[PDB]
């Protein structure tokens, strides 16, 4: 059932709040950094 | 990319924080062999210039003294010795008392 | 027939048809008045486009032949096929003088450098390889594409190679130092075909896009890319910017190239049409119902006013330009 | 207080304050005691109040009191004064943000703003797709000092979902009075929009764990961090829930002890008049792309509404669980027609009717299970199109193999079956070798 | 130094908390301003490059846009400084230190992204070949403020240590050497022209 819970959250919001934690969150922030720069936007703080 | 001595000398020359108004001494404490010291031939000469391969040339400020603290000169060439002021500290200078 | 302005016309000259399988690519001989066309039946048939008669078939490939190319002199013919091999044909005697292996999967493109001493190929293992013409040795391996590389095309002076791939991007590489000079991504689908810009077009492009004259005097190499999102984008390699997007094709763009005089853009697509684009005004002038099925490739002769187009209908068509 | 701030020279006067307070008291009694019931029950409560009260009331013979707001001047004003017939931009036709003003929309907007401004938790109850999320977001646009964070409850939802949301969007800081959980950003209120609060399963002892957890955060203003058994006090956090009526399948009635803290507002499906107004506005905005078609805005919208109504009464959750029809399907209808109309420079009326029919088929027939219902849908689409659009080429607009594709052209245009078959065969031939 | 001398004094035990408080204040002031001065100088000679050159937009479009974004953020921060130009308010500005560090990093990246432009610009004036990239950027960006260019002339000419300028600093009246010897131009050169 947890599979369906994660799918529910992902389909409804496009993101799982509890999926990235700890080092995963920092790594994801990294790839989002070069993704935004490498697309053309500047986003420094984590929330944007 | 600047090296240690190049970085120090460039920071002194730029004098962002009033370095030129000070007495800057750069003391090379260690062994002397031509490989690293011959690059200072223009610095210790009347040119007073450090020349980098990138074409940049750094002039020695009048308030900067280049000091070497060495225990021997069995490998230094005549070019380095002739370019510097010699001060000889015999072992008898510092007595056991 | 303005010597730099002819465009193809709906009345076809010949409809050459000897292939038993979809015709993949068609190229013109740089010197002789002869034309070459490879198909998926592992055959490379050679036709004379002045009188429209079959001459001879080059065989030896095991699987479908995907790309064929000539050198500057027109004496050697590099071909690659789906059987993971690249063959070099002595075009005077019509024998395969050398066969090259090394690609791990399907080889979907091949091109001879302008100097004529190296062959650059792109394969489904996401790699580009460089081979010596004399020895047939693999000497360089461009990696960095994340998907199947479809074509590779060097520029005029042979210092850069452009590669399109299923990874949505076109990568411009420096041959000397193997680095990735540029990575151009604006296509929303797979890029099929690319083409470089002839010198005689630079100035035109410079005033077509309104780009100001650089103080260097070189406007910068310009690249084109047709893609499966039914768009043909022309880029400035030097700045990495998409100078323009050309829209109007009804399906995947399979081939794209400049008019030899650098005033028009010739393209073909799976919408069964060959389109002539006035990139001065960023609009398509002419549309030809070239074939009765998908159009796969086209070539535009350097001097003579002829356009050769291959298609999946196993038919290669010659078009006089008036 | 806001009025007095706006009028420093002329503070609020006692007689006008008394009038305002009386009218607002009647208004608040009405919107508190019947905000969670149908329109008929609101009218009944209004009639009872009119029959028993002494406060001055609107003199409209038939318009119920619930249609009147209390102006700051201290007099009743009809809500219709705040519902103008707007003209939406053609590029914002049926966009998710766009809300067409309506009597119900503005009333619920005002009530939601009134409750949210107090940071009081609330629940929006109504049929799925009625407009609860839209209404809440419209209310939150008028309050710049809140973010909404969306949580979607399910039958297996338990408090750890709220815990992860708090972990992401808030932090636990140590203060001398204890541990305080506060949003990472400052000055600005977090509002947790829990979309399915009454879906979480109820154990065999009549309790939903997440409902108890939310009740504990709401009443006691905090919870217990179970890692160290530490009481944590919430700061600058608000809860807003949405849910289908508890009588719907799979939904459980909420606990009364939880309900005493959360006022409930009932947002019903818009009536045929409201649907007509909203989607007539949308269609008028859309049809400006092709001027020659502008005169067909009023039938088409009506036609749409008519068909929608029949579907909503013909297919219900009694037959199949997914036979749910809402204004969301009409929003998708308008979006699809607009997308089909954008690249076309001109189009005869028969083509517009064909696009309408194709969108109706894709929205109302794809989910049908057995063949008879699909036959019913086809026949009734034909009948509705003929009824609202007479004197059109019946065959040219309702040629039965209705297929639309952009595979054979740059735009979304009707496609012949045989051409599409041949093209798909060729694409499959390529697909075999590539994939 | 004075507060440290207080620390070594025997009477400092009753003044622990406030002495350490001013240690913290002064140390944070230095930490902020040491990077802040460098950020200011780098922006000063970067805006000159990105405004005085018309071809930099075409040849370096992406880094151009990077610099306008960074420059708008810097101007916003400077406006916030100007509204409350007391030292503690700017010291107490939320996230001033991290913002300054980010600005320093971004300015450094932009500076290292200008190598080709400076190398090509060296062709116009050949003596630029004997000037480093940092000093060349300082020279080109600060062309308007000729007062700070007097320290670079010794690297470009045999004995022209400094130049002589009028009161307006717009017409070059002559040159000077290290020893003070001066040469007065017969026809002074107008910078404005
Ligand atoms: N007055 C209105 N103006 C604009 N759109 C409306 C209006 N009333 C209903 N809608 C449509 O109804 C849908 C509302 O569904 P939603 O708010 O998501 O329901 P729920 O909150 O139950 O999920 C929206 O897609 C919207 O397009």
């Amino acid at each position: 059932s947890g599979f369906l819970e994660r799918m529910n959250t992902l389909l409804a919001n496009g993101e799982v709040p509890g999926l990235f934690e700890g080092d995963e969150y920092a790594t994801l922030m990294t790839q989002c950094k070069e993704g935004a720069q490498k697309e053309g936007l500047m986003l420094d703080s984590h929330e944007e | 990319t600047d090296g240690l001595f190049t970085h120090v000398l460039r920071k002194i020359i730029d004098s962002v924080r009033g370095e030129l108004q000070k007495r800057q001494w750069i003391v090379f404490d260690g062994d002397v062999d031509p490989e690293w010291v011959e690059n200072l031939n223009s610095v210790l000469d009347d040119n007073k210039l450090l020349t980098l391969p990138n074409g940049e040339r750094l002039s020695l400020p009048p308030n900067v003294r280049i000091m070497f603290e060495v225990q021997d000169l069995k490998y230094a060439t005549l070019a380095t010795v002739s370019r510097c002021g010699m001060v000889w500290f015999s072992e008898d200078v510092l007595s056991t008392d | 027939r303005d010597p730099k302005e002819w465009i193809p016309r709906p009345p076809e000259k010949y409809a050459l048809s000897g292939h038993r399988s979809p015709v993949t690519r068609v190229i013109f001989h740089p010197v002789f008045s002869v034309m070459v066309s490879a198909s998926e039946d592992a055959t490379i048939k050679v036709w004379d486009y002045e009188t429209g008669d079959f001459e001879r078939t080059l065989k030896g490939h095991t699987d479908s032949v995907q790309d064929i190319s000539f050198d500057h002199s027109g004496k050697l013919l590099a071909s690659c096929s789906a059987d993971m091999t690249i063959k070099l044909w002595d075009f005077q005697g019509f024998e395969c003088i050398r066969t090259m292996h090394g690609h791990d999967h399907n080889v979907s493109s091949v091109a001879i450098m302008p100097n004529g001493d190296h062959i650059v190929s792109a394969s489904r293992d996401k790699t580009i390889k460089m081979w010596e013409v004399q020895t047939g040795y693999c000497v360089k391996t461009f990696t960095g594409h994340r998907e199947w590389v479809r074509m590779v095309r060097p520029n005029q002076d042979g210092t850069l190679i452009a590669s399109c791939s299923n990874d949505q991007t076109v990568r411009v590489w420096v041959v000397a130092t193997k680095e990735c000079k540029a990575e151009l991504r604006e296509h929303e689908h797979v890029v099929e075909c690319i083409s470089w810009a002839p010198e005689s077009s630079y100035s035109s492009i410079s005033e077509a896009t309104g780009s100001e004259t650089k103080k260097s005097g070189k406007p910068g190499p310009f690249l084109l890319s047709g893609s499966r999102d039914k768009t043909i984008k022309m880029w400035d390699v030097s700045t990495g910017m998409c100078l323009m997007t050309l829209v109007g094709h009804d399906n995947w763009v399979r081939g794209v190239l400049f008019h030899s005089g650098g005033k028009f853009i010739l393209s073909c697509a799976d919408d069964k049409t060959l389109r002539v684009w006035d990139y001065k005004n960023k609009r398509c002038m002419k549309t030809l119902n070239a074939h009765e099925h998908f159009v796969t490739s086209l070539d535009f002769h350097k001097t003579a006013p002829y356009v050769v187009t291959g298609s999946v209908d196993q038919t290669v068509k010659v078009w006089e330009c008036r | 207080a806001q009025y007095n701030a706006n009028h420093p020279d002329f503070p609020m006067q006692i007689e006008q304050l008394e009038r305002y307070i009386q009218r607002y008291l009647v208004y608040a009694i009405l919107w508190s005691l019947s905000g969670d019931s149908r329109l008929k029950m609101r009218a009944e409560l209004g009639e009872y109040i009119r029959r028993i009260t002494t406060v001055p009331l609107p003199t409209a013979p038939n318009i119920p009191i619930i249609d009147y707001e209390v102006s700051i001047s201290g007099e009743w004003s009809p809500w219709q004064a705040k519902v103008p017939q707007i003209e939406v931009e053609t590029h914002k036709v049926a966009a998710p943000d766009v809300v067409v003003p309506t009597l119900d929309t503005v009333r619920h907007e005002a009530l939601l703003y009134t409750w949210l401004a107090e940071h009081k938790p609330l629940v929006l109850c109504g049929p799925p797709g009625s407009g609860k999320t839209m209404t809440l977001f419209s209310a939150l646009r008028a309050l710049p000092d809140m973010e909404v964070v969306g949580l979607n409850f399910s039958s297996a939802t338990t408090p750890e979902l709220l815990l992860k949301t708090f972990d992401h969007y808030c932090e636990y800081r140590r203060t001398p009075n204890g541990v305080v959980l506060a949003p990472v950003q400052l000055g600005k209120w977090l509002v947790l929009f829990c979309d399915e609060i009454n879906l979480p399963d109820m154990d065999k002892y009549g309790t939903q764990r997440v409902i108890s957890f939310i009740r504990q955060m709401v009443e006691h203003g905090g919870f217990y961090r179970t890692s160290d058994q530490t009481w944590v006090k919430l700061e600058r956090i608000q809860f807003v829930g949405a849910c289908n009526p508890p009588t719907d399948p799979g939904r459980k009635p909420l606990s009364h002890r939880f309900l005493r803290h959360v006022p409930v507002v009932y947002v019903d499906y818009p009536g045929p008049a409201s649907l007509t107004q909203i989607y007539g506005t949308f269609n008028r905005a859309m049809l400006r792309l092709i001027p020659s078609l502008r005169t067909y805005a009023e039938p088409l919208t009506a036609a749409m509404v008519e068909f929608y109504t029949m579907s909503q009464e013909r297919f219900t959750q009694d037959t199949q669980p997914h036979y749910i029809y809402s204004p969301r399907e009409m929003t998708r209808w308008v979006r699809g027609i607009f997308e089909a109309l954008r690249p076309l420079e001109t189009l005869p009326v028969e083509g517009l009717i064909r696009i309408w029919a194709h969108e109706a088929l894709r929205l109302f027939q794809d989910r049908l299970v057995e063949d008879e219902e699909r036959r019913w849908t086809d026949e009734n689409i034909d009948t509705v199109a003929l009824k609202h659009f007479p004197n059109i080429d019946r065959e040219k607009a309702m040629s039965r193999p209705i297929l639309y594709s952009n595979w054979l052209s740059k735009d979304y245009i009707p496609v012949d079956q045989e051409e599409l078959r041949d093209y798909v065969k060729a694409r499959l031939k390529v697909f075999y070798e590539e994939e | 130094n004075s507060v440290s001398a207080m620390k070594l004094s025997p009477y400092y035990k009753v003044f622990e908390e406030d002495a350490l408080s001013w240690e913290d204040k002064l140390n944070r002031i230095m930490a902020l301003f040491d990077v802040w001065i460098d950020v200011q100088r780098r922006w000063v000679y970067l805006e000159g490059i990105f405004t005085g050159s018309a071809d930099i937009k075409h040849l370096l479009p992406v880094e151009t846009q990077r610099f306008q974004s960074i420059s708008t953020e810097f101007l916003a921060l400077m406006k916030k400084v100007s509204k409350s130009p007391l030292v503690m308010d700017v010291l107490n500005i939320q996230g001033v230190q991290r913002s300054l560090e980010r600005l320093a990093d971004l300015l450094g990246k932009i500076q290292k992204a200008l190598g080709e432009y400076l190398e090509r610009e060296r062709s116009s004036f050949p003596r630029f070949y004997f000037v480093g990239d940092e000093d060349l950027l300082e020279i080109i960006g600060n062309s308007k403020n000729v007062a700070k260019l007097q320290k670079h002339f010794k690297k470009m000419f045999a004995g022209v240590s400094s130049i002589i300028l009028n009161e307006d600093n717009s017409v070059v009246l002559g040159i000077s050497s290290r020893e003070g010897e001066e040469v007065m131009f017969k026809t002074p050169v107008s910078i404005t022209e």
